């Protein structure tokens, strides 16, 4: 007889995730609304102690704006007798894979959500201030390129008053950066180390592969071969706990779709409700070509 | 007398600072 | 005590009798439809709804005009021959009484209303405009 | 899930860029103006505001155009020429950038907006609508 | 209508990225 152990290999990668960085907000019935405090107007004037009167100042705006939340639905069958036999539990696996697919679709939505019935992605919305690299004039052509100087000047130019802000990019980008060399043949940044290794634990490096990389796979743009493609996205940096907000309404729910199911079949119905919006995009900044 | 909206222009920029 | 209701529900012209007007519903997330006649009607009139996508030229300028497929709710009895959403202003509507309308599911970044063919003479006496509700930014 | 917002804050055309239109506000209690530029302007453009009375020939037709007077409050120390409600949209107001306005105190039966003398050619490139609020009829 | 198969012909690949 065969032996049964209690381990299960997965061998399936989801992605890197950016749902932890965004400002989490739990909500209720749809059409949420909140405040948009615009700018505190200069109230005082400063005073010499001579006059028996003050002077007024400009007021500010509030702009109680709002937003809608979107939903996610799905259905799937099951045989009835096939479920009692066939020792493995198909039901829990379907539940888990549905929650996971919903999670990955949520992650894709918050980044590149295309407007209509799609949580407006902060990439396509584009109210973030964006800087771009400068081209280099190799043998008199001024081709678009990118070196570490542009990276620093992008990361440092951030106003530290906003608080500590996280920077995100693709792992192909991290690799291409780490693969930079001086004229000596010596390394570049991330110098002293046979380690390199993207620790990235909290400090300013963070990687997601389900972001658009400007390396077109690899060995592209930047490479001894064909030059780089301009206008391509590179990286972002924001205080996501306040730069962009993700809103949740109802956990993934499943239900036996009574009606359409019989003593020989079962039909199910699952759904959930979530969304996201931009917070103060005047915090985060983007790097392009 | 006021509202707000800013298309998206966003005019990406360079930094340039050599020695 | 009137509130400034231009900072909420800003309205835009859609059809001034003889000219359509693409309105951008990107930032907003609820919007309706208001029809106002200015003179007497002759026959019933219909209007075709169209929607636009961001033209590759400029991301916040409209592109072409594609018809809008209507989705019917539960408890519907017919389907417009093509399935494309279109509204009807019936005959015998006095020019001092508004009419309301709303597509239940949007698509695209610009909405547009056009006088349905064979009913363009009456369109002059019709004025259509839309307000919005959401801000989102 | 855009609700039918035709009812519950409808709107109408007030200034098409070529001629004004009286829009009844008697059946409402709050209202405001939404301005929108169709092209780049040339200077700060002014608009005069007027209110009408029911022409005793017919209680539902336009009478004369009385000019609503400007009303101050605490910090308003910039009164106009003895007081007249009039607005002015400054320069640096591009397309896809709408503006909002209202009148502090109601008077008459309906409002109307007209290009102030000198701002006509620029008014030819602006669209103004009116949206109401709160009505009970 | 499905199965899986492979033999280890995972011929290694190069990376080079100069500046």
């Amino acid at each position: 007889t065969p032996q049964v152990l209690a381990l299960e290999v997965d061998c399936n990668i989801e992605c890197a995730s950016l749902l932890d960085l965004y400002g989490q907000i739990e909500v209720s019935r749809s059409t949420f609304t909140y405040m948009k405090i615009a700018d505190y107007g200069q109230l005082g004037e400063y005073t010499c102690d001579a006059k028996c009167d003050a002077e007024f100042g400009e007021p500010g705006n509030i702009r109680h704006l709002e937003g809608k939340t979107y939903d996610y639905r799905g259905v799937f069958c099951f045989n009835r007798k096939n479920l009692q036999e066939a020792n493995y539990d198909f039901l829990s696996f379907m539940i888990g894979a549905a929650q996971r697919s919903h999670r990955i679709n949520r992650n894709q939505a918050l980044m590149i959500g295309k407007g209509v019935n799609e949580p407006k992605g902060w990439l396509t919305e584009n109210c973030f201030p964006v800087f771009q690299t400068l081209p280099v004039d190799v043998n008199g052509t001024s081709t678009p390129a990118f070196l570490a100087q542009d990276w620093r000047r992008f990361v440092t130019s951030f106003p530290a008053e906003y608080g500590e802000a996280r920077s995100v990019m693709h792992q192909n980008v991290f690799g291409y950066l780490a693969a930079m060399v001086d004229a000596n043949g010596r390394f570049l940044f991330g110098d002293g180390d046979l380690t390199f290794t993207p620790d990235l634990v909290r400090e300013r490096i963070r990687i997601s592969n389900c972001l658009p990389d400007p390396t077109e796979g690899n060995t592209k743009g930047g490479t001894g071969q064909d030059a780089f493609a301009a206008g391509s996205f590179v990286a972002a940096q924001a205080a996501w706990k306040t730069a962009f907000y993700a809103v949740e309404k109802r956990p993934m729910f499943f239900e036996q779709y009574e009606g359409g199911s019989s003593a020989w079949c079962v039909k199910y119905q699952f759904g959930a409700e979530d969304g996201g919006f931009v917070g103060c995009c005047e915090h985060g900044r983007i790097l392009q070509i | 007398m006021d509202c707000r909206n800013l298309c998206g222009a966003a005019a990406p920029s360079r930094l340039v600072q050599p020695g | 005590m009137n509130f400034n209701v231009g900072v909420d529900f800003p309205s835009f012209i859609a059809w001034d009798g003889e000219e359509s007007f693409p309105v951008k519903v990107d930032g907003f997330n609820q919007f309706g439809f208001t029809f106002k006649t200015i003179a007497a009607l002759t026959a019933a009139t219909t209007f075709n709804i169209f929607y636009h996508e961001p033209s590759d030229a400029d991301p916040c300028v409209p592109g072409p005009a594609i018809r809008v497929p209507e989705v019917p709710f539960c408890d519907t009895v017919l389907l417009s021959e093509d399935g494309l959403a279109a509204v009807t202003l019936p005959e015998t509507v006095t020019p001092d009484s508004f009419c309301a309308g709303t597509v239940p599911c949007m698509n695209g970044q610009w909405i547009s209303i056009a006088p349905a063919t064979g009913s363009e003479t009456n369109a002059a006496n019709v004025q259509i405009t839309v307000t919005m509700k959401g801000a989102t930014r």
